[PDB]
DNA sequence: GCGTCCTTCGGAAGAGATTCAGA
DNA sequence: TCTGAATCTCTTCCAGCACACATCAGGACGC
RNA sequence: GAUGUGUGCU
């Protein structure tokens, strides 16, 4: 479902900011997950350009740079 | 006839059916409940007398001493209402209650006392209520809203459906006390009875059964009936009750007295039962295997050895019956556990019950209530006795006991406030019966199960808490007392009572800040029934049936007046005729109907007495005698209406207005509006701000006068007489000799309340509506309050509207307003607002208010005086200095930006200890002069009146008028008269004159002391200067205007006069609305109001034309009589032949602006009468006239609707909503811009607005939205420098709120970090 | 934060930290004095409870409260929930260079323009005014320019006009449901305090003018300005992102103007005349020699791009009206004449804009939308399309349909009480019969409304579609439908409770006659259902879109 | 006046703990 | 009498923006 | 800064 498919993503930041912050952060801390800042909510929270529109070219340049 | 407040402009009424009961006092709930709370009750039923007796007498821990109550007295308030509002202290009266401390003699529990001493100890201070139902708590006026909560008692709810996910409907019974703990019983999906105290956890109800000291045999005796098995020669026959064979299957061949009645496997119908009854038999044969499915009630012990064979509540079998046969117990008793009717719920509860006796049940109850502690016997017994069997920890009120004893169908309604064993037993029995099928649940939304807790009861409850805390302190202290030295004041602490009462009246969910921006707002705030608050339901845990309008709301709660938004249906409004029962329930008047006659005796029927009779409806025709003109009249019998005969009815509604509230009954043609539009119209009519000149509604309802008079804003005369002297600030009434008392007669002065600030920064200002030397009766208005016109609620202006599209300037909902409307200042409003400049003695030295301001020129200091404050009358604008305050190193009080004004008042409060400033001294001197002058002036006025009365008594019994004038007025009381009782009257009047002189002197001294007082303030403030501005907000494009039918609108253009459409007479149209707003939202009442206002203004135009050229009184009288005779069959019936040919000239002058029309709520005018009234003038009957274009000069090619609609001005002013913010002030924890308009704050670009920028793909815009003008700090200033550098480029960093998030995660045991 | 006086603010984290430190210090002291075992174990338990209350308060048995029985927020209550550092300060923030005011129409505008109040744009574009004041040399520092802007001198307004020229601002309404709730307009400075909003984008914003406010946001950087001009511009937002239908559709007044214009009645000031073009039709209408609803023959040159982008003219002589010929003067070249030669409603001109965009492009579509709005407002003003009380014509056979249905319901009651149907089927059959009766009454009143225009053909009587105002604004799709118009002159019908159940009894009166003291009470059930449904069940539809956005 | 201090009550859904039953 | 199915119990969620007002912030007891 | 109440548009 749209709740489980959003709470079970690979980025713990999106899941924590969506719902069940305590339960998401507990699992992330136990499992030692490492977020890659791949979505749009993650870059909004961090404070970067979203990899969606005019920032998509910049994010492609940054990804292929390294 | 008509009084002089009615024979000055008499409103034409279209009401067809007469009214047999006038509208009662509107704010009569607050005034009655607080009167019950505040007055002396010798019996002690309700009020403070019932709160002291509920606690006092208070004794020690059997320490041979007692403290007991005697009487209480309320002293005069320290300041009156006006002075309390000026200063800012609670309008309260000290509570002086006479206590009496008695300690007995030693070795004498009932003997004499060592001493008896008594004094009145000051404990607490209860705020008094004004004459309008408003409380002055901290200078601001508060209104304590009534509360609609569940009545105490027993309610059998359902919990139907969604539980257990199998469809099985459970059953629960809740015993709600007024004070105490709940006693929830409920059923199990396996049909068990679980009690639940305070909703903690389930355990079997048989635990409470044994806790009530009941044995299992007694329990089975209570909840079951016995069936007897007897030991005989053989076959072990059973006693038979033929009714027990109703609806089951015969397990074998039923026979009695030999012959077989019912064969094996047959059904036992009613015929078989009746035939067995006619057989008159009692005994039948029964196989031994049939008793295998039975349960023994009473335990059986051996007759030989005494050992128990079978205990109580256990199944039987063949071996058990064999062991019983050899014992010798000739009688066997079992339980009649029917499968459908007499379910064995108690037996299953006992089987699942783990406890065995009273002690173990008490232990289990104690473990449930207080876990984590080893239970002992005495503590558990004390707890269970304190739960529902003590008057101190549990109390069903009188209404609670009434509901409890009426729900269980008992006879007597009085009883003990505590629960008893019988009450619990009957509650469980009724729950079991409801489970069986006999009886039914009751709905919570029924108005017969919901009370009203008004101001008095709620205030009394908190006083009880304060007294409980005080008596707990006394209990702690009374055993440690040093006797013979304890006055009845050393143990009474006034802090708990005062703290509790202040906590209730100041900071509560029902001590609401009064919504006061017209009389309607306050009269509907006082008459508000809020389901929220303490003891009520929260907004989140509110179902969709509580919000809904119940059928029992008819006549008790308005259906159409409830606020939109989060709480709709929880804030119900009281009806016009609704009252409060002696217990608290709502009731409505009804005309009692005999066999065929509708009498005039009104009975107030509650919400539970209404469902028994069949009640007719208000719009049922009668013919001069109380007989229904038709055979079948539409009536509502039991929550469901249908046609009933004229003989079955026994009640009838008083009027069509009794279902709607006082706010929804001011909407003309309410029966034509959609009820959503009715709700919006009621709310907007509550929101209207009073304009500059009040203007009556041409189309009204007849309840405008009732709201105007009963709100309290109008100075209504107390005793009738002749206006002796009318000034712009006072009215003096020469009382008639008929109503003048023999002693202390004098006259009465009405001091009007001039321009002053209300709660919503509006201007409430009374002005006289009477003339000099004009006769006034009792209870007629003298001064029109805010938005009042000759004692008639006038919240707006009669606007000449046209419904037509005009070049898109009324596109969606906008209004196009002519320039003449703003030229005439029709919608111009006064907005008096105050500004405070507190001077707090901070560190580095205190502050000052000196007139020299550093780094500021003399341009801003020109308006300031030498003392630093601004002159009264200065036309200050935004940004000017009002009070020049300097902190120890400039923080002077400035006018907020964007508002002009005019300083009309300056008040300086100085802490006692700061000497003074010369402006404070000037204000004090002027106030002293005014306070002496007013007292001297009132003494002179009612002393000239007293001397006039002395002369009027002197004329009887030998008067000499020639010597009276030349004699000085000092010696006028002992002049020529005999020694009869008239001389006694003269002596009494002389003594009254001397007493008035002395009272004036002493009150002058008191006023001098009060003005020269200290007026202590908050800790750490030196002096406060409150400057009152007075803005005149003219109308402008942007501010909301609305009608009375929920047709809102924001003005889009102030069009010139020559551009507005005009008719063939050249008259411009003031307002052009949009036609398409009418069909979509079915507010057709605005079109009918437009047509009726057109007719009213046509009548007014005809009167004005007949009056402009001076015609004889005959023609005016003829035409006005024609206008007042129009109608089918009206109740008005006004004859102008009784007018004195000059009272009709005043009427004609008042009608030249347009004849006011009364159009009752559901008994209004019809279209035939509207068309006939249009015919009475010269206007077309269709309501539509020909309008030509204002600018192009060519006609609109269709007739358009033109008429006078009563437009309001809602106080959603555009200049109070416009806001802008560049780089300004930021928050503290997260470096974000602040939020709000009072604070300089930026609009929130919320979560839903970020998805809108993500959808476009705007990534740079979003990035600058959340970093550069947001949480980020260094980039925020770099961007500002770039913007003022000619370069629009950003260098964003990281938002500060993300670092806050990282630190807050790290503050837990979680380690979050950014990798490289 | 120090308040007024010597007191301090009531912080929750500080209170929790003080409790934890008190318990920890007490345990540390008891661990050195060798306290009895029960006391030290109880103190350790209290320390555990204090730490649990500090980390996540309320997850244990009872949440500790600070004052007057309210649970103080722990280190988790300020990171989770709707009021935490995730949904309140990171996914959406407060912004500088922002404003807020009510909105008015101002229909003189264009699709790329809005009206900023003159005193609001001065406070929004304040650093931009500072920059140009320092550039032009009227000020030497930032404080001199700040004081000059504060004083609002005569030169500041010219600087504001220069800096506001091509700097688009973002107008956002409070519920930003879809992406068309944020759009960029080129400001047009106005005197006032209300933000004039173009009437075409009101459908996209879902913004009427009855007291609602919109927020202004100023794009700062060059990239932000170009994103507002190329992506968020209201000119580039003429199609809904959900479906390809146009979203800047004329609504409720322009459609009424275009429906009164493009219409015909069988008579005129001049009907048999034949014209030489649309200019002749406009000249005849303005001079008053021909009604707007004539049936004349105009000679019209329509273009067509059936070739590879070449507009080939084809002049003919078509049977049109004067109003349609006048409207043809604004239709851009390339569109067939068989789109205005009919009675234009709302769907018709929505289709006209859609085909204009699909054939011609974006710029002709925007210019066409502006011209359509102008000529709809003008010819709706020039008609006086009012609404009276005689326009809601009651049918003369409604009570016969009422009597038939009440007889049917009486027969249903007699069948139910006998035992033919249960109490769950009587409900359904009575709802069905009353809904059929309501539809029959609606059909009767609609037939009595739509065609009730008996007018001579200059000879004998003839029938035509009615010019009744209620029917005009119902058929044109301006504002209304069969339901709302039916409730005015037909019968209101039967209501629905908040739970969803339909009322057993129907209302047999309309909003032109009165309503009973009881029929209004019955209607209040549905009226309160309608108002409770929004405020209490749009939460579980905003939740749906929130957890749809957060999953995709 | 300063000043140190130690109630209960919605409601649908989902997950994870018991607990049943049934072969 | 072991293991899926059912039931019980605990948990988390319940739209957006904005405006106005008041009240709190330790209050008890020692000094 | 948080609560409590009222309110505006959806
Ligand atoms: C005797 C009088 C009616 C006269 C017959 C009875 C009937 C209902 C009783 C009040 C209600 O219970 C509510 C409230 C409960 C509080 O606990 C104590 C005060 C209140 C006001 C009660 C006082 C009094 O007892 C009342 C008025
Ligand atoms: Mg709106």
């Amino acid at each position: 479902g749209i709740t489980k498919a959003s709470l079970a993503t690979e980025s713990f930041i999106s899941a924590a900011s969506f719902q069940e912050t305590t339960r998401v952060l507990t699992e992330a801390a136990v499992a030692g997950k490492r977020d890659e800042l791949r979505g749009l909510k993650e870059n909004v929270i961090v404070g970067r350009l979203i990899p969606a529109g005019t920032g998509y070219a910049y994010h492609q340049d940054r990804m292929r740079r390294r | 006839v008509y009084s002089y407040t009615e024979k000055k402009r008499i409103r034409k009424d279209f009401g067809k059916r007469p009214q047999v009961l006038d509208v009662p006092y509107l704010l009569s709930i607050q005034l009655d409940s607080f009167q019950k709370f505040i007055e002396q009750d010798p019996e002690g039923q309700y009020g403070l007398e019932a709160a002291f007796r509920s606690v006092f007498p208070i004794q020690s821990y059997s320490g041979n001493s007692e403290l007991q109550y005697v009487s209480y007295r309320l002293g005069e308030p320290v300041f009156d209402v006006q002075e309390c509002q000026i200063r800012g202290v609670t309008y309260s009266a000290p509570l002086r209650v006479k206590l009496r401390l008695v300690i007995y003699e030693r070795e004498a529990p009932e003997g004499t006392v060592k001493d008896i001493k008594e004094q009145e100890v000051y404990m607490g201070e209860i705020p008094l209520m004004t004459d309008n139902g408003t409380f002055v708590i901290n200078g601001t006026e508060r209104v304590i809203v009534s509360q609609l909560h569940r009545s105490p008692g027993v309610f059998f709810d359902s919990d139907k459906g969604k539980t257990h996910s199998s469809g099985k409907v459970l059953y629960n019974a809740r015993i709600i006390p007024y004070r105490g703990s709940w006693l929830d019983f409920e059923f199990d999906p396996k049909d068990n009875l679980f009690v639940r105290i305070d909703r903690r956890r389930k355990l079997p109800a048989t635990i409470i059964l044994r806790a009530l000291n009941y044995t299992t045999e007694q329990i089975l005796d209570l909840f079951f009936e016995k069936v007897i098995f007897e030991i005989r020669d053989n076959k072990l026959q059973m006693e038979l009750v033929p009714e027990r064979l109703r609806g089951e299957t015969a397990s074998f061949d039923i026979e009695a007295n030999g012959k077989v009645y019912v064969e094996k496997g047959r059904r036992i119908t009613a015929r078989h039962i009746r035939q067995l009854e006619k057989d008159d038999v009692k005994l039948i044969e029964v196989p031994v295997e049939y008793i295998a499915g039975k349960v023994v009630a009473k335990d059986y012990i051996d007759e030989s050895t005494g050992e128990l064979i079978c205990a109580a509540n256990m199944e039987l079998s063949l071996d058990l019956l064999a062991k019983l046969s050899q014992s010798g117990h000739k009688r066997i008793e079992t339980l009649f556990t029917n499968d459908l009717d007499h379910g064995p719920y108690i037996s299953e509860t006992l089987r699942v019950d783990p406890t065995n006796d009273r002690l173990s049940a008490l232990v289990e109850i104690y473990r449930m209530m207080r876990p984590g502690e080893p239970p002992t016997r005495e503590a558990a017994e004390s707890l269970f006795e304190n739960l529902f069997f003590s008057e101190d920890r549990y109390d069903l009120s009188a209404v609670g006991r009434m509901k409890f004893n009426r729900s269980l169908l008992r006879e007597e309604i009085e009883g003990s406030g505590i629960l008893s064993k019988d009450d619990i037993i009957d509650v469980m029995k009724k729950l079991i019966d409801i489970r069986n099928g006999k009886g039914e649940v009751d709905d919570i939304d029924h108005l017969g199960n919901r009370r009203i807790r008004s101001v008095g009861e709620m205030a009394e409850n908190q006083f009880r808490v304060g007294l409980v805390r005080v008596e707990r302190a006394v209990k702690e202290r009374l055993s440690l007392g040093d006797l013979d030295t304890l006055m009845p004041q050393d143990m009474i602490n006034a802090k708990p009572i005062s703290a509790a009462v202040k906590e209730f009246f100041g900071s509560s969910q029902l001590s609401q800040f009064m919504d006061q921006n017209n009389p309607l707002s306050e009269i509907t705030h006082k008459r508000r029934i809020s389901a929220l608050g303490p003891g009520g339901l929260t907004r989140e845990r509110a179902g969709f049936e509580v919000r809904d309008v119940h059928p029992t709301h008819y006549g008790r709660v308005c259906p159409i007046e409830t606020p939109e938004g989060p709480n709709i249906g929880l804030i119900n409004s009281l009806s016009v005729y609704a009252q409060t029962n002696e217990y608290g329930f709502l009731e409505t008047p009804y005309r009692k109907v005999t066999d065929g006659v509708v009498t005039d005796e009104i009975h107030y029927l509650s919400a539970i007495e209404e469902g028994n009779y069949v009640i007719a409806q208000a719009n049922s025709n009668l013919d001069e005698e109380g007989h229904f003109v038709e055979d079948l009249v539409t009536c509502r019998s039991k929550g469901e209406s249908s046609l009933f005969s004229r003989d079955q009815v026994d009640y009838m509604d008083v009027s069509t207005q009794q279902v709607v509230s006082v706010g929804a009954s001011l909407i003309p043609f309410l029966e034509h509006d959609d009820a959503n539009r009715a709700l919006m119209g009621a709310n907007m009519q509550r929101q209207a701000v009073p304009t500059l000149r009040a203007d009556k509604p041409l189309v009204g309802t007849g309840m405008e006068r009732a709201v105007a008079v009963d709100s309290g804003v109008t100075a209504v005369a107390k005793r009738g007489g002749v206006v002796q002297y009318v000034d712009a600030s006072r009215i003096v009434i020469k009382v008639n000799e008929d109503e003048m008392y023999p002693g202390e007669a004098g006259i009465d002065i009405y001091n009007l309340t001039k321009y002053t600030r209300s709660n919503q920064n509006t201007c409430i200002n009374q002005m006289p509506c009477v003339s000099l030397g004009e006769p006034v009766e009792r209870g007629d208005v003298l001064a029109d309050g805010p938005s009042t016109d000759l004692g008639e609620l006038a919240l707006g202006q009669n606007m000449r509207v046209a419904f037509m599209p005009w070049n898109g300037y009324n596109f969606e909902d906008s209004i196009l307003v002519s320039e003449r409307v703003v030229q005439e200042d029709r919608f111009t409003t006064i907005h008096i607002q105050e500004l405070a400049c507190v001077s707090r003695d901070t560190k580095l030295g205190p502050e000052e208010i000196t007139a020299d301001i550093p780094n500021v020129g003399e341009a801003a200091l020109s308006k300031l005086d030498e003392s630093g404050i601004v002159y009264i009358g200065a036309e200050v604008t935004g940004g000017d200095i009002l009070v020049g305050k300097v902190t120890p190193k400039d923080s002077s009080l400035r006018v907020p930006n964007g508002v002009s004004g005019t300083v009309i008042d300056v008040q300086v409060f100085t802490r006692d200890g700061v000497e003074k400033d010369k402006r404070a001294l000037e204000i004090e001197e002027m106030q002293l002069k005014q306070a002496k002058k007013d007292l001297s002036e009132e003494l002179q006025i009612l002393e000239a009146g007293l001397f006039s009365r002395i002369r009027a008594v002197l004329v009887a019994g030998g008067v000499e008028a020639e010597k009276l004038d030349k004699l000085p007025r000092d010696r006028w009381l002992e002049l020529g008269l005999t020694d009869e009782e008239k001389q006694n009257q003269l002596e009494q009047l002389a003594e009254q004159y001397d007493e008035l002189k002395h009272e004036f002197e002493k009150k002058l001294e008191a006023k001098r002391r009060k003005i020269t007082q200290g007026d202590d303030l908050a800790p750490g403030v030196l002096k406060i200067v409150k400057v009152y501005l007075a803005v005149k907000r003219r109308i402008q494009p942007g501010d909301k205007m609305a009608g009375r039918h929920g047709n809102k609108g924001v003005i889009s253009k102030i069009n010139p006069i020559e551009d507005m459409p005009y008719d063939e007479n050249g008259t411009p149209v003031d307002i052009v609305l949009n036609p398409l707003g009418v069909p979509s939202r079915m507010n057709i009442g605005q079109i009918l109001e437009t047509h009726l206002g057109m007719a009213a203004k046509g009548i007014g135009d005809k009167i004005n034309a007949m009056l402009k050229q001076q015609q004889e009184v005959a023609k005016l009288r003829e035409f006005i009589q024609r206008a007042y005779d129009l109608g089918a069959d009206v109740r008005q019936k006004v004859d102008l032949s009784t007018f004195s040919d000059e009272e009709v000239m005043r009427l004609a002058e008042n009608l030249r602006k347009g004849m006011p029309i009364a159009t009752p709520v559901f008994d209004g005018a019809k279209e035939a009468e509207i068309k006939e009234l249009l015919k009475l003038g010269d206007l077309p009957t269709s309501g539509q006239i020909r309008l030509y274009d204002g600018r192009t000069g060519e006609q609109f090619e269709r007739p358009v609707t033109v008429g006078y609609m009563y437009m309001l001005k809602l106080n959603h002013l555009v200049d109070d909503k416009m806001h802008a913010r560049s780089t300004g002030s930021y928050s503290l924890v997260t470096q974000q811009p602040l939020g709000g308009k009072a604070q300089f704050g930026g609009q929130r670009f919320g979560e839903m607005e970020v998805w809108a920028l993500e959808a476009y793909g705007a990534a740079y815009t979003l990035q600058e939205m959340l970093t550069v003008k947001s949480d980020d700090v260094n980039g925020r200033t770099k961007m500002y420098k770039n913007i003022v550098d000619g370069n629009h480029q950003m260098e964003p960093g990281m938002p500060e709120s993300f670092n806050v998030l990282l630190k807050e995660i790290r503050s837990l045991g979680i380690n979050i970090e950014l990798e490289d | 934060v120090p308040l007024d006086g010597g007191r301090f603010a009531t912080s929750d984290l500080n209170d929790l930290y003080r409790r934890v430190i008190n318990r920890n210090n007490r345990l540390k002291r008891l661990l050195d004095l060798a306290a009895p075992d029960i006391i030290v174990r109880n103190e350790k338990r209290m320390l555990q409870e204090a730490v649990d209350a500090l980390l996540d308060n309320g997850r244990r048995g009872r949440a500790i409260t600070g004052s007057n029985k309210r649970p103080l927020k722990s280190l988790a209550d300020m990171i989770k929930g709707k009021q935490g550092r995730f949904r309140q300060n990171l996914l959406g923030k407060r912004v500088d260079y922002s404003g807020r005011s009510v909105i008015t129409v101002g229909p003189y505008l264009r699709l790329h323009q809005c009206g900023l109040p003159k005193k609001m744009a001065l406070e929004l574009f304040k650093p931009f005014i500072y920059g140009k004041l320092e550039l032009r040399g009227l000020a030497t520092t930032i404080k001199a320019a700040k004081k000059m802007v504060e004083r609002e001198e005569a030169v500041v307004w010219d600087i504001l006009d220069e800096v506001i020229r091509e700097h688009p601002v973002l107008l956002n309404r409070a519920p930003t449901l879809h992406r068309l709730g944020i759009q960029a307009f080129e400001p047009v400075l106005i005197e006032g305090k209300a933000i004039q909003l173009h009437p075409l984008v009101c459908a996209a914003y879902n913004a009427d003018f009855d007291g609602d406010q919109m927020a202004v946001h100023v794009p700062l950087t060059l990239e932000a300005q170009l994103e507002a001009r190329a992506l968020m511009m209201s000119t580039n937002n003429i199609l809904s992102p959900a479906n390809g239908e146009p979203i800047i559709v004329p609504s409720q007044d322009v459609v009424l103007g275009l429906y009164y214009m493009t219409r015909d009645c069988v008579n005129a000031k001049g009907e048999g005349m034949v014209l030489t073009g649309p200019k002749e039709a406009e000249r005849l209408y303005r001079s008053g020699l021909a009604s707007l609803h004539a049936r004349v023959k105009v000679r019209i040159t329509e273009y067509e791009k059936d070739a590879n982008g070449e507009l080939v003219a084809k002049t003919s002589l078509k049977d049109t009206t004067v109003g349609r010929a006048i409207l043809w003067m604004i239709v851009p070249k390339g569109l067939p004449y068989s789109i205005v030669n009919q009675a234009l409603g709302k769907k018709a001109i929505s289709k006209m804009l859609n085909t204009c965009y699909r054939i011609l492009g974006l710029k002709p579509t925007v210019i066409f939308a502006d011209q359509i709005m102008y000529t709809g407002f003008a010819y709706a003003a020039r008609s006086g399309a009012s609404v009276g009380i005689d326009d809601m014509v009651i049918p003369e056979k409604k009570h016969e349909i009422i009597s038939e249905a009440e007889a049917e319901v009486a027969e249903i009651q007699e069948q139910f009480q006998s035992g033919l149907v249960t109490a769950g089927e009587r409900y359904n059959k009575v709802i069905d019969i009353w809904a059929a009766a309501n539809d029959r009454v609606s059909k009767a009143m609609m037939d009595n409304l739509q065609t009730e225009t008996v007018i001579n053909r200059d000879g004998q009587e003839e029938k035509q579609v009615s010019f009744n105002s209620i029917y005009m604004m119902a058929d044109s799709g301006a504002r209304g439908s069969a339901a709302q118009i039916r409730q005015l002159a037909g019968m209101r019908g039967l209501m629905a409770k908040p739970d969803g159940s339909i009322i057993e009894t129907p209302i047999t009166a309309n909003f032109r006659e009165g309503l009973n003291v009881l029929q209004y009470f019955i209607s209040t059930h549905g009226a309160r259902k309608g108002l409770a449904d929004t405020a209490l069940k749009t939460a579980n539809s905003g939740y749906l879109t929130r957890r749809l956005v957060d999953v995709a």
